[PDB]
């Protein structure tokens, strides 16, 4: 029938993890080392077919790869939800305080 | 949170619902206390509460 | 009162279906906010049935 | 059920200020004498005759 | 002679694409080994046409003219992207970035406002093959993306939206939801639009091309609450080609 | 409830040593915070970048950790991004950019410790009000 696609995506791993394909950039503050440098690169080089494709962003330093490898457990990938990525909402989704 | 709803007694006795739209619509009715089936068609009921003779 | 009767039924070995199926529809219907006389409106005219419907 | 609208159209008032015309042609402009301009001219005239009636 | 902001402000010239003198009937040689770039693409719509909906199935579903009501806010400007020479000497334009959308509202005969997101977002437009020089006969033809006219944070007047807001009609706490479902459940559309840019004037020395365009896309569907209209947008374009 | 020593004991560094502030340096820290920082960090948020606040749990996940006095003082000397990759003194107030942020000019080391103490104490007092924004007003 008619479904809210954002509500449906909360039932996926997007509701529990950082979705590299969808989650707004401010959620990368939740773990040490991601924001803003690695977060900017992850959002820019999306979409990914798996989490481990995040170690193929080119130009990453060796310590940057080590940060990402520590944090692969907190990442997920889903389908690109157009409701979450259009309008620049991955950079500013109108949520502040 | 994986919210499901099961019904005991009444029309939907022994039934369980898991899909989140359906569970939510019952949760919204559950704010009103007990959940009833209503015939809205006979009187063309508008869905907005009215007071009783006690209130009037 | 509904919970009291249910817990007395569950303290006697009823199932959850058996406990709630023993609660009269009349008693559950009082436990419903659309029967509260403080839910109306001054210009919401007519019977309580005109709002939510005729309870079935 | 249009009673006066055929009388306006019979003598040449074809268009509305909202942009349609009675023939269905898209994109004519009627100037002042649209159906609304005729109606406005009658209301204004009605008021001026009212004042003249008072004076007389 | 070249204007500043103080000359331009309030005159409406800021909503115009730049033009080319009639002398510029030249040609811009595309070297098939060099990388080129569009430094600035500007689209200035001049006409918005909306397709009517005959309740018949049949009839002539003609595009009717509409009046703009949202003023001189219509042009897309400062669009950039790579212009990739292909195998066959066809040029493809890949839109990268710029002011590539404008909400527009037009009004039909009778007062129906038609909102549309006039856009060339993610434009991939290509020429014919075997084009060594951009000439006054070149035609870019391409497809773009039309995202939903409102984004996912937009709240309707009853506080319903997609990524935010109520999911029900709170004013009718006991109405039957199943007929309110189209209004209650917001949906983000993403459609394709189709544009054809016809080169008319090339400054072959500078690399400034200009011409007309025709774009076809859907209007706003109001988060899925109603069906959109087919809109045809016609206007003028200016582009400036630059070797990267 | 009073403003006890145990409320006023904050981590001095990251190894584990603590310092207990006096009530006088808590109140000088709140005064100096208000004078130099509160225009952007009223209530522990950040008006010009709301993604980053002054909650202790956010300061702990910063690089290097800022959830102690020595880490907070160092930020006021050489502020960085949240990952410690870019020095941001040209856009954030600090002692090395006290020429462009003139309220930073006469701050002493005791003043920075007092501000750092206020930032660490205030969530122990306010709970989620500190850094929570208008939801907790
Ligand atoms: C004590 C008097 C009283 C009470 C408590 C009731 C109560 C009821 N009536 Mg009954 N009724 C009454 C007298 C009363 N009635 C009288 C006198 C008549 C004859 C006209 C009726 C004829 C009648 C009919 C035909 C119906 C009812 C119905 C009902 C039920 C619905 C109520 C409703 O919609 O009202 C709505 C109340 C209002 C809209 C309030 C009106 C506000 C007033 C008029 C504003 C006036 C302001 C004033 C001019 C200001 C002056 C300013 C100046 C001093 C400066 C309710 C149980 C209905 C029903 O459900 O029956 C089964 C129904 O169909 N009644
Ligand atoms: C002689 C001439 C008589 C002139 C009176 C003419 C009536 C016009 C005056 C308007 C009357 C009020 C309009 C009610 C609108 C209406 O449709 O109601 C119509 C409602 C009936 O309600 C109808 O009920 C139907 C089912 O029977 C359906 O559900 C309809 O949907 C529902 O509208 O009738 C009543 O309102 C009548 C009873 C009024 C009870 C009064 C309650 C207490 C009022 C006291 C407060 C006085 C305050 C005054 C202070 C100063
Ligand atoms: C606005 C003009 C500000 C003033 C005055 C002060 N700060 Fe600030 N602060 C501001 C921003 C925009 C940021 C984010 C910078 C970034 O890109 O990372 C910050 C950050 C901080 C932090 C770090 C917060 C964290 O979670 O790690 C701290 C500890 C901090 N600021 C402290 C601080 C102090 C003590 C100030 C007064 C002297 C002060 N800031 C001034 C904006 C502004
Ligand atoms: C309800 C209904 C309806 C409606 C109706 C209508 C709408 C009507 C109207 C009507 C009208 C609307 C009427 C009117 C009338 C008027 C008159 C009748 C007037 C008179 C006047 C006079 C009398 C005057 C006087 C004077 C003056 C003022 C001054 C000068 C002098 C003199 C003395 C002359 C219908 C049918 C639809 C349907 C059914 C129901
Ligand atoms: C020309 C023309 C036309 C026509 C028109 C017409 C038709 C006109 C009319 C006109 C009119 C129709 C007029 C009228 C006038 C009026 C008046 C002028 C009045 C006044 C009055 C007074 C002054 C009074 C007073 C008083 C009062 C009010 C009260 C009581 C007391 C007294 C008595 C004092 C047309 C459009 C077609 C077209 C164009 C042209």
């Amino acid at each position: 029938e008619l479904v809210n696609v954002v509500d449906e995506k909360l039932g996926t791993a997007y509701g529990e993890k950082i979705d590299l394909n969808n989650t707004n950039i401010a959620a990368f503050i939740q773990y040490r080392g991601l924001y803003p440098t690695l977060a900017k690169l992850i959002v820019k080089n999306a979409p990914y077919e798996s989490v481990e494709d995040v170690l193929n962003i080119p130009g990453l330093t060796e310590r940057q790869k080590q940060i990402l490898r520590e944090n692969l457990e907190h990442f997920t990938v889903t389908e690109v939800e157009t409701a979450l990525v259009e309008g620049g909402d991955r950079y500013n989704n109108g949520l502040y305080k | 949170q994986g919210v499901t709803v099961s019904f005991y007694g009444g029309e939907l006795n022994g039934q369980t619902f898991t899909d989140p739209p359906t569970v939510k619509s019952y949760a919204r009715k559950a704010i009103f206390g007990e959940i009833f089936e209503f015939d809205t068609e006979t009187l063309n009921s508008d869905g907005i509460f009215r007071t009783s003779p006690r209130g009037w | 009162e509904i919970n009291r009767r249910v817990q007395a039924s569950l303290a006697s070995g009823a199932t959850l279906e058996e406990a709630w199926s023993a609660i009269p529809e009349k008693l559950a219907f009082y436990d419903y906010i659309g029967n509260n006389p403080a839910k109306g409106g001054l210009f919401r005219t007519g019977p309580m049935n005109k709002g939510d419907g005729i309870a079935q | 059920g249009m009673f006066v609208l055929p009388f306006m159209a019979r003598l040449g008032v074809t268009g509305s200020w909202s942009g349609w015309s009675i023939t269905g042609e898209t994109g004519i402009d009627p100037g002042f004498w649209s159906f609304e301009g005729v109606a406005l001219a009658h209301i204004v005239l009605s008021g001026l005759l009212f004042l003249a009636a008072c004076w007389h | 002679q070249t204007l500043t902001y103080d000359d331009i402000v309030g005159t409406g010239l800021a909503n115009k694409c730049p033009t080319l003198d009639d002398t510029a009937r030249g040609a811009y040689p595309i070297d098939s080994s060099q990388t080129y770039r569009i430094a600035r693409l500007c689209l200035q719509p001049t006409t918005f046409l909306v397709k009517e909906e005959p309740k018949n199935k049949r009839q002539e579903a003609e595009f009717v003219p509409t009046k703009l009501v949202t003023r001189e806010t219509t042009s897309l400007d400062q669009i950039q992207g790579e212009l990739k020479v292909n195998s066959d000497g066809s040029l493809t334009f890949v839109e990268e970035d710029g002011i590539d959308f404008q909400p527009v509202t037009v009004q039909m005969a009778g007062g129906e406002r038609i909102p549309l997101l006039f856009t060339v977002k993610n434009l991939v437009a290509s020429t014919q093959p075997n084009v060594t020089s951009i000439t006054t006969s070149t035609d870019f033809k391409g497809e773009f993306n039309v995202p939903s006219y409102r984004t996912a944070n937009f709240l309707d007047p009853k506080g319903r939206g997609l990524a935010s807001g109520y999911d029900s009609a709170i004013a009718l706490p006991q109405a039957k939801e199943e007929e309110l479902a189209r209004a209650n459940v917001k949906r983000f559309s993403l459609t394709k639009g189709q544009i054809s840019l016809n080169v008319a004037k090339v400054d072959g020395r500078t690399g400034e091309i200009a011409g007309t365009f025709e774009s076809e896309q859907l209007s706003d569907d109001d988060m899925g609450a109603h069906e959109p209209h087919e809109v045809k947008i016609q206007g003028v374009f200016y582009a400036s080609i630059e070797p990267a | 409830a009073e403003l006890t020593p145990e409320v006023l004991t904050v981590p001095l560094n990251s190894e584990g040593k603590t310092i207990t502030l006096t009530e006088k340096q808590y109140l000088e820290g709140k005064r100096l915070f208000q004078y130099a920082c509160a225009s952007c960090h009223v209530g522990g948020i950040t008006k010009t970048n709301p993604s980053l606040d002054l909650r202790t749990e956010t300061l702990a996940l910063a690089t290097p950790p800022r959830d102690n006095i020595e880490g907070l003082v160092d930020y006021m000397k050489n502020p960085t991004t949240y990952d410690g990759e870019q020095e941001i003194a040209e856009v954030h107030p600090s002692l090395r950019s006290a020429d462009i942020f003139p309220k930073m000019r006469n701050l002493t080391e005791k003043d920075l410790v007092a501000i750092a103490g206020h930032i660490l104490v205030e969530p122990k007092i306010l709970g989620d009000k500190w850094g929570g924004g208008k939801v907790y007003y």
